[PDB]
């Protein structure tokens, strides 16, 4: 189990790290999250009690490094960092750990929630979504435009996600306009999986990591980008049986976990509507059309 | 975006443009057979395709042809019509080619989109006019081309005659409609005001007949007339 220390917690604070979160006051004597399970991703996020604008956070593996948070009074954020010095960082971890100072990481031991929305997510993947090479973390916010948006504008800031465009000549095979328009499975296998995903876990790697950001941050083109992926799925008529199969447990989890006041602003009704009820796989998500009949039958 | 009555003298400039009309090229007869059922019978079409400011008519004819072994027929229909429409444009040298494309449904906007995907710089466009091109088919000389045509084949026409020689594009976009819309509300009442006078011909290199200026107005009060009459019979009022 590993940790991820706090020098100090100066300035009042909701502090989420994965799918939990809680409250931090001001100069609270708070000094980390200890026993956070090692084999997946996670994320550290924060929203400042007196601007709640910019959610920001900080994806990382802990089996990459020793990571802490410190605070910047001058670009007044709470940062990740790197302590190289590993006899220095477990000291400070086990004397902090000695005076009960840190959260613990409160997984359920019959929950695989995070596990199942994290499954195909690699911090090697993140690191080329999200570019800073020299930080072994990844830095996303509310506001972080993608590559897309902003061909639709710092270009080191941006989130590299992979561009999807229905309506692009990547999408549209010469001589197949309206095959491939109405049957999106050579843009799906040939031109997404083979070409440039080359297999389907990086596929749901890329999906859950939008996913993730649109949750935790409100991040619009993670959002944009989760749905895009899903609909190039469900529109196209040939898909292997695993991947619908594994794409229905993976959105069942999404729509699970998914908070019951934000599904106005995180679920896009003609993307859903679509994709359950006229595309080709409108009756290959079995569990993911149950959840959602049952938890937004509003937004159908 | 969309063309409606605030950018109408938009058509008259001189950035080239055609209006693409689709609704003429799946056409059906639907009759009973042997058993009782109902069965459609594809008759030949043709895309409409328009420049409003200089009267060229691109009259793509559709043979039924076609539509034989396929499915799903009134969507093929758009995506004929654009593949159809998109090969007229890169048939034309760079500087005939539009800038704009209107088309009058918006179902033909996805189409037509997708096969332009190596044009970027010509916009596809939707309009909100009320347009009546449907009404082509009832131009005789149009008619007949379309019905007699045994193969696929593009028939090049002028839809304004001569009258830019006397009148501005404007004027003659605004008569070519009152006489389409015409011919769409009563299209025998609307015939017998055009051919009523046999002293006044068709020419052969023509589509309407030879009126005289005094004439056209005549003309124009008598169709106005009868789009005012039929929406009366229609609405009784
Ligand atoms: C020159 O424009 C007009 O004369 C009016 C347009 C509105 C719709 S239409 O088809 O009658 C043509």
């Amino acid at each position: 189990m590993n940790t991820v220390p706090f020098t100090s917690a100066p300035i009042e604070v909701t502090i989420g790290i994965d799918q939990y979160s809680f409250n931090v006051k001001e100069n609270q004597p708070f000094h980390g999250i200890k026993d956070i399970p090692i084999g997946h991703v996670h994320v550290i996020h924060f929203q400042h009690a007196d601007n709640s604008s910019m959610r920001y956070g900080y994806w990382f593996d802990c089996r990459m490094g020793n990571f802490y948070i410190q605070y910047d009074p001058k670009d007044g954020l709470y940062k990740m960092m790197e302590e190289r010095d590993g006899a220095k960082f477990e000291n400070i971890v086990h004397n902090f750990k000695e005076r009960q100072m840190m959260v613990s990481y409160p997984k359920i031991d019959e929950d695989d929630t995070w596990y199942n929305l994290t499954e195909f997510v690699q911090m090697d993947k993140i690191r080329k979504i999200v570019r800073k090479d020299e930080n072994q973390f990844s830095y996303v916010d509310s506001s972080m435009t993608t590559v897309q948006e902003n061909e639709l504008s710092d270009p080191a800031h941006s989130l590299n996600y992979t561009v999807i465009n229905f309506k692009s000549r990547e999408a549209i095979r010469p001589g197949h306009e309206m095959e491939d328009f109405l049957d999106k499975s050579y843009y799906l296998n040939t031109v997404m999986l083979q070409g440039i995903f080359k297999n389907s876990s990086n596929y749901f790697g890329e999906l859950q990591f939008a996913f993730l950001n649109a949750m935790f941050f409100g991040n619009y083109g993670s959002s944009l980008q989760w749905h895009a992926m899903i609909e190039l799925i469900c529109s196209s008529a040939t898909v292997p049986k695993h991947m619908l199969d594994k794409l229905d447990e993976i959105l069942y989890y999404q729509i699970k976990t998914l908070p019951e006041q934000y599904s106005d602003i995180l679920l896009n009704e003609r993307v859903w509507n679509i994709c359950l009820y006229s595309s080709f796989q409108k009756n290959s998500l079995h569990n993911t059309e149950k959840i959602m009949e049952n938890k937004y039958p509003e937004l159908l | 975006g969309a063309m409606n009555s605030s950018n109408y003298a938009e058509l008259f400039n001189n950035d080239i443009k055609l209006f693409v009309d689709d609704t003429n090229v799946y056409r059906v007869t639907v009759h009973k057979t042997f058993e009782g059922n109902v069965a459609t019978k594809a008759i030949n079409g043709c895309i409409f395709t328009l420049n409003p400011k200089t009267g060229h008519l691109f009259l793509k004819i559709i043979h039924t042809s076609v539509w034989a072994g396929q499915k799903r027929l009134s969507q093929l229909a758009k995506w004929k019509t654009a593949e159809e429409v998109s090969a007229l444009v890169r048939s034309l040298p760079k500087e005939e080619q539009p800038k704009q494309i209107i088309v009058t449904r918006k179902a033909m906007l996805d189409p037509l989109e997708v096969h332009m995907l190596d044009f970027p710089n010509i916009a596809i466009r939707p309009t909100e006019l009320r347009l009546p091109f449907s009404a082509a088919m009832s131009i005789d000389k149009l008619s007949d081309v379309v019905m007699k045509a045994t193969e696929p084949q593009m028939v090049l026409f002028n839809i304004y005659d001569d009258w830019l020689d006397r009148i501005s594009s404007y004027t003659a976009f605004s008569r070519l409609t009152l006489l389409l819309r015409a011919l769409k509300t009563n299209e025998e009442s609307a015939k017998m005001i055009l051919l009523s006078d046999p002293t006044i011909t068709i020419k052969s290199y023509h589509l309407w007949p030879s009126f005289t200026d005094e004439q056209w107005i005549t003309i124009e009060s008598q169709m106005r007339d009868l789009i005012l009459t039929e929406y009366g019979r229609k609405y009784n009022v």
